[PDB]
């Protein structure tokens, strides 16, 4: 291997990490609200709206069925208007968070799901306010599937971010495509592959070790 | 009155169908006293309790809680009320992330409290349930019993007026039962905690219950006092319950001979009321040397229900056309209740 | 048709040795309902799959028609298993077929002809009363007819032996009352031999011929019905009879209850009534007698196998002389008569 | 709105479901047996070798790992060699077939998971052959989630059929690439969007619905 290309994974692996971490962030402010709103609308649960969970539901239904390289392409517009470009790694923060948000809240409401109704119950029978027992019970009861989920999304979101290095977000999927395909190295190829590979064992093994940390 | 329903009236629409959860009931909880609702599933036992805590809203009626009206209130006063009212679940209703410590403290924090008091008011509380040993354990570890402790010191933690039980008991075992009721007799004794109750075992209510209403299809059928409805029925169903507390059973091979025609060398199958007046009264045993009659007993209890004894028995009587006829009569004078189930 | 011999069986799970069961011999009389009691953890439904070796003993003896099951062949073994049915408390059927179907798998499985599966299927179906229900599917059914076709479905072999599993332990009584019927009306009719284990003293009762009790993975009374119901050798036995017979001492009384005799006292007695006895009108006749006056605190009466059996708890008022003279004719009728302390 | 363009946008439609369903098919005629070694190997279940399952379910996991353009990229001197080609669907599909079955082998694991053992119990009773539990009580259990597998498979698919247009695999994903990564003629990117979600919809409804069907 060149010296100028084990300082450019260098890059990549942190140009993977940083696309990876923040879209999963912005993605669970987004969806995790989203994902609890999607909860309660639900029929016999605190706020019951048959419509208004039908029109949540079909577009996160909608954002969540676009491959997203396709999510990608089509927010090439979107994308400069808010950045200012198309170019590069914050960029590409913005389709990868627009992609990770339908997981979420599907996730987020599926692990509401989880907790028995009675604990609600328990809850508006001790006085509390929707907005405390939400953060105060439902929340901290999901924890476990909550952090079950991040772990799903940021591997979900390396996937994502290495597809988004055909389109130019840089990081280790950029350099794959590159030194894969566009002319092969096949050491630069290997040390691609097995770098992503321990990212994502890394990702899940200590998200794991996280849930498992959650009193049973 | 500490609580008080009154005309609770509440439908349900969930299908094309609509059912009739509760009817026009209307009952009073006397503060300081324990008062059960009895009755089959499916009677309205979880709707009507769950009304006095406006978890429902009945279609008709009012509740009224320590004088202060509930039906028609402002979401933030429904908040301080529900201050005043604690409430218990047959499935206990833990938060499994929680320490059996900070699950009591809980509704501490809704409204805001120093930590300081909740430390305290905490620590009290579980000495007061008995598991004051295991402020730090997690309710997965928790036997079925240690976890309605829990929950019975969460409900009291606002220090309320009155308690809910919603088939609190349900769940435990016999022997369980026993402890948790008692447990729950002695808050109601000893810091003269209002309780309402909801079971279908007839035998929570006679072990801890002042007052009993018997409740049939979101009816209320009989509403007297606990020593009243163990003790003079008033109602079929309300001796179908009663009957069913103490275990009697008439064999598959009494129901199937025993016919309400009369025959030829048959003896009446008949089952005895008796009261606490009758109840060490040596009626039967007198009853064979006055009439010459032979006692022949299928089955029989005595219990105590609200301070009060009482008891059934189910037996046979042997004697002569007159004989038979007498000592009936004799019983009947001296607050036996007698009844003929038939013919063998 | 079953003879279990020393079997014992030690499971290998956890760093920790259980006895499931240790050194148990059952033998069950051909065309006989023979019942096995006992807690959880007994080690009863390790027992029951010992038979057609769903478990394999660590050591001991099973013979099914003569033949040892332990030294068998995987493919003589299954043509061994066509000679015992089973049942099962979670009634075991495949969601994807109809009743219908669900019965002819194990005539599927030994190939038997199109017409043949038919004619079993369709005989043994009216026989348990779902030929009414023939399409349809578990889905749609009680849990008394699912353990219909399972029962069924046990028969298509045309076995010598039915396991029971619980096979009752969860359903309506009413309908735990007509399964128990079939299965009776099986053994009579057709001479199959039924081997069941339950923790319900009142199915034991209802279709057992012979009961075994069972404790520790070891099994201390093998009987009749009638003599364990009416003459209980182990506390534990008798202790079952307290589950059937329903016998509530009040719990005033406890505290009542004086444990020798004080000033104006008379004495609790527990009387234990056998068959003839029974129908006896045995405390009426001492209280013309012996002129003592027999409080009731609590008495039930109940049939196990033909024979009548009951217990009541009483009080005796009487003199030193008359009380002591009932009690001495009661024996001497045999009512056992135990002075439980004094009120 | 060019009669020319509208005709490979449609000869497009067609990439996609030619590699969607038959990498979908050879997805589980790998995945289908292996799921069912997975199963039937763990502790509890008939053949149990831990050791056998503790290989086969990390050649499982390692290729689920990897993200799916690193796979197909890395796979290309091997898809070579195989087809003799590598830009084209008959060449895709062969990454796009080893993209699915490892996912698809836990799928079937777990739908197997799925079915009350004692099934397996009143079964042995029977006679019953380890063949024919699998055959005759075992995978006819399993199938409405044997069947919501697929339809997951195949949605999943799509998206994974469509990061082939930046490798040049040449479907309904590669026109979006061309003309929307590079183009940007807005009635094309706007079509493909549509058409590719009108797709998953689709695969979904007709298996959604087939579930239903097969469910007792
Ligand atoms: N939330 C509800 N939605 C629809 N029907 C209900 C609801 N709650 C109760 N019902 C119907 O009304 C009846 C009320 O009984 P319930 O409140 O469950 O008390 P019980 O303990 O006597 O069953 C139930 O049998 C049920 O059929
Ligand atoms: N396959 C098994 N592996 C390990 N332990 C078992 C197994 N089956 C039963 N046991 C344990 O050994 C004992 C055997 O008793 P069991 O046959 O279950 O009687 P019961 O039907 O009364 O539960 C049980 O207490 C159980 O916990």
């Amino acid at each position: 291997m060149s010296e100028p290309m084990m300082w450019l994974l260098v890059r990549g692996v942190w140009e993977t990490l940083a696309m990876t971490f923040v879209s999963g962030f912005f993605g669970f402010v987004i969806g995790l609200p989203v994902g609890v709103l999607l909860y309660v609308t639900r029929p016999g649960q605190i706020i019951a709206n048959a419509k208004l969970y039908r029109t949540v539901s079909a577009i996160v239904n909608i954002f969540r069925s676009i491959p997203f390289i396709i999510l990608l392409v089509w927010m090439i517009p979107f994308t400069r208007v808010i950045v200012g470009t198309s170019i590069g790694l914050q960029a590409a923060i913005v389709p990868l968070t627009v992609g990770a948000a339908p997981f979420i809240a599907r996730m987020v409401e599926n692990a509401l799901l989880e907790i028995p109704t009675g604990l609600i119950e328990a809850s508006r029978a001790m006085g509390a306010t929707p907005m405390q027992i939400v953060r105060k019970v439902l929340l901290p009861e999901a924890l476990p599937g909550l952090v079950n989920a991040a772990t799903i999304t940021l591997i979900t979101l390396v996937g994502y971010s290495a597809m988004g290095g055909a389109v130019g977000a840089g990081g280790l999927g950029q350099i794959g495509y590159q030194y894969g395909y566009i002319g092969y190295n096949a050491t630069v190829m290997n040390t691609v592959l097995v770098l992503l590979v321990i990212l994502v064992y890394l990702i899940q093994f200590a998200g794991d070790r996280i849930v498992r940390a959650v009193t049973r | 009155h500490m609580i008080k329903l009154s005309n609770i009236t509440k439908v349900f629409h969930q299908g094309t169908r609509t059912i009739q959860a509760l009817n026009n009931v209307s009952l009073h909880v006397p503060a300081g006293q324990i008062y059960g609702v009895i009755g089959a599933s499916g009677a309205g036992k979880s709707t009507l309790i769950r009304c006095v805590n406006l978890l429902e809203r009945p279609t008709e009626g009012s509740v009224l809680v320590d004088g202060q009206e509930l039906t028609t209130l402002s979401e933030s006063e429904l908040t301080k009320a529900r201050r005043q009212i604690g409430m218990i679940f047959q499935h206990f209703n833990l938060l499994s992330s929680r320490t059996v410590f900070g699950n009591v403290a809980l509704p501490l924090e809704l409204d805001n409290t120093p930590k300081d008091e909740v430390k305290r008011r905490v620590t009290e509380l579980l000495s007061l349930v008995g598991l004051g040993d295991k402020h730090d354990s997690y309710p997965s570890n928790l036997s079925g019993g240690q976890k309605q402790r829990v929950a019975i010191a969460r409900a009291l933690a606002s220090n309320p007026k009155v308690l809910l039980c919603d088939q609190a008991t349900s769940a435990l075992d016999p022997a369980t039962t026993r402890s948790i009721l008692e447990l729950l007799k002695d808050i109601n004794r000893r810091l003269g905690l209002t309780i309402l109750l909801i079971t279908h075992e007839m035998d929570v209510v006679k072990r801890i219950c002042d007052c009993v209403a018997v409740i049939s299809n979101g009816e209320l059928i009989e509403q007297d006092t606990v020593s009243e409805v163990f003790s003079h029925p008033k109602t079929p169903l309300a001796q179908k319950f009663i009957q069913s507390t103490l275990h009697l059973d008439i064999p598959e091979d009494y129901q199937e001979r025993l016919q309400a025609e009369p025959f030829t060398d048959c003896v009446p199958m008949l089952r005895l009321e008796f009261t606490g007046q009758s109840v060490d009264a040596p009626l039967l045993s007198e009853t064979a040397r006055r009439f010459n009659v032979n006692n022949n007993i299928i089955s029989a209890q005595m219990d105590y229900a609200g301070g009060v004894k009482f008891g059934i028995m189910l037996t046979e009587m042997h004697g002569t056309q007159q004989d038979t006829q007498a000592a009936i009569a004799w019983l009947q004078e001296h607050h036996v209740k007698v009844e003929v189930l038939g013919y063998v």
